[PDB]
């Protein structure tokens, strides 16, 4: 039943910008926290950044912070990734998840459900 | 009159083992001792951030 379902990802040119809209579903989205994650396809996870509850105290990570924007809007269930600017290290599946707080508060602790995945490939050709 | 006098021995309960994280045993007197994860209420089953 409970979803996360994102999608706006595609093949762009290194040095652009993407716009990567997760959606929610019939999980009181504007209660939990969202964060979006970077999976390489063979060099493992990769935190990338955190949104909070109300939409504020937005914290990245240190090898993406500030070429990676996030927002939120709890009217209509959306967190938004804004991928300004990107090298050819930056191919990878990107994961919106669900994630409150156990120990560490605001990064997460307990990714409960993850969204299915979109494929960010850039290249130059 | 007349006065019963008794000397008791030493009291100490047995050695026990500390639970896992998580684990809920059954208890004394119908109770359910549970020993809940990071991030969850008393009970097991209840969130609590």
């Amino acid at each position: 039943e409970v979803k996360l379902v994102e999608s706006g990802g595609g093949l762009v040119q290194p040095g652009g910008s993407l716009r990567l809209s997760c959606v929610g579903s019939g999980f009181t989205f504007s209660s939990y926290e969202i964060n979006w994650v970077r999976q390489a396809p063979g060099k493992g996870l990769e935190w990338l950044a955190v949104v909070s509850k109300i939409g504020d105290r937005t914290y990245y990570a240190d090898s993406v912070r500030g070429r990676l924007t996030i927002s939120r809007d709890n009217s209509q269930n959306t967190a938004y990734l804004q991928m300004n600017s990107l090298r050819t290290e930056d191919t990878a599946r990107y994961y919106c998840v669900r994630a409150w707080c156990a120990s560490t508060c605001l990064p997460g602790d307990i990714m409960d459900l993850w969204g299915p995945g979109v494929g960010v490939v850039v290249s130059s050709l | 009159d007349m006065v019963g006098h008794h000397i008791l021995g030493a009291c100490h309960s047995s050695w026990q083992d500390a639970p896992i994280q998580g684990t809920s045993q059954m208890g004394a007197h119908g109770q359910l001792q549970t020993f809940p994860r990071n991030g969850y209420d008393w009970d097991n089953q209840t969130p609590l951030e």
